[PDB]
């Protein structure tokens, strides 16, 4: 949808303006569900290979959660620029189209006869 | 104590007692033995209370809620005015759960104490219950379980033009 818009990069991955937003917490819901997928993945590997499941190779361990939260960090980011972006154009086009979304007043409900559908 | 006004009640009226025979009442014998070892001995058990109620006397308020802007005067869709309308109504249309059961009270507590004259001495209490019943339907009837403020509104704009066209013809 947003593939050929005015700007863009080829195979950027977080571009320029992305830096105007705000960062991800590090202790984001998100990211921190990262950490738990990283983390049972070093269990699942421990279990696979029949090694004890947590007390074995808390190396691996930590690294399997460091890499998630790290890439899970970094991935954030870019979605929140692509999710910023869809707004920014969709806002911007609302701008330049005034004529295609007409404000509306709406009546109030004093002046709207709604059916009356009675429960017998 | 209660309020005598929301709970009516016609004074007592006993007769004085009139022993024209020669034998002992039981009844007011029992009572003053009753009085002696039951109603004596429980009052000064509850006037020990009532000086502890007094010692650490504590307040408590009938909440006050202010009148938000009607149903009518929301416009449709706009979540933020119907919602206070809604919970407004709520409030309104279970506040007139307990007026009916007042009058309900009322009209149960006429028909015990008049007895047996009750088709002629309760005809005020009846009354009542007929208008406030009428109302109460008028307002709320087949609103069905999902009832609200805006269905509340949609029946009664309904009944407007069914007596608006009773008279655009008579
Ligand atoms: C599954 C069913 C649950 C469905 C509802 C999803 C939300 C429950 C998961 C909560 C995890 C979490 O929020 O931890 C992250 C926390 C940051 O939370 P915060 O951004 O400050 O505010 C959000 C308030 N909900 O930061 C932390 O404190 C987490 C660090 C400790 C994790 C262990």
């Amino acid at each position: 949808m947003m593939n050929g818009r005015p700007g863009h990069e080829p195979l950027k991955f977080l571009p320029d303006e992305a830096r105007s937003l705000p960062p991800p917490k590090l202790n984001d819901p998100r990211l921190v569900y990262m950490g738990l997928l990283g983390y049972c993945t070093g269990l699942m590997d421990n279990m696979l290979r029949m090694r004890p499941v947590m007390r074995a190779g808390l190396h691996r361990q930590l690294l399997f959660v460091t890499s998630f939260v790290f890439a899970g960090y970094f991935y954030l980011k870019r979605q929140n620029y692509l999710y910023a972006v869809k707004d920014h154009d969709m806002f911007g086009y609302i701008k330049l189209h005034p004529e295609d979304f007409p404000e509306k007043e709406k009546k109030t409900y004093a002046e709207i006869l709604e059916p009356f559908h009675p429960v017998r | 104590s209660w309020d005598k006004d929301v709970y009516p009640e016609p004074p007592s009226r006993t007769p004085a007692p009139s022993p024209q025979t020669s034998l002992p009442n039981p009844i007011t014998y029992l009572t003053k033995a009753y009085d002696l070892v039951v109603d004596w001995p429980v009052t000064l058990v509850r006037e020990f209370i009532e000086r502890q109620h007094a010692k650490n006397r504590t307040y408590y308020y009938h909440r006050q809620y202010r009148r938000v802007p009607d149903i009518t005067e929301c416009k449709e869709g706009d979540v933020l005015c119907i919602y206070e309308a809604e919970m407004q109504w709520r409030r309104d249309f279970k506040v007139d759960q307990e007026i009916m059961n007042i009058i309900q009270e009322r009209l149960k507590a006429c028909q015990q104490r008049e007895g047996e004259n009750y088709q002629q001495n309760c005809a005020k209490e009846l009354e009542q219950f007929t208008k406030v019943t009428k109302a109460y339907q008028d307002r709320y009837l087949d609103l069905g379980a999902y009832y609200s403020a805006r269905k509340c509104l949609a029946k009664q704009k309904q009944r407007m033009l069914e007596e608006r066209k009773a008279a655009r013809q008579e």
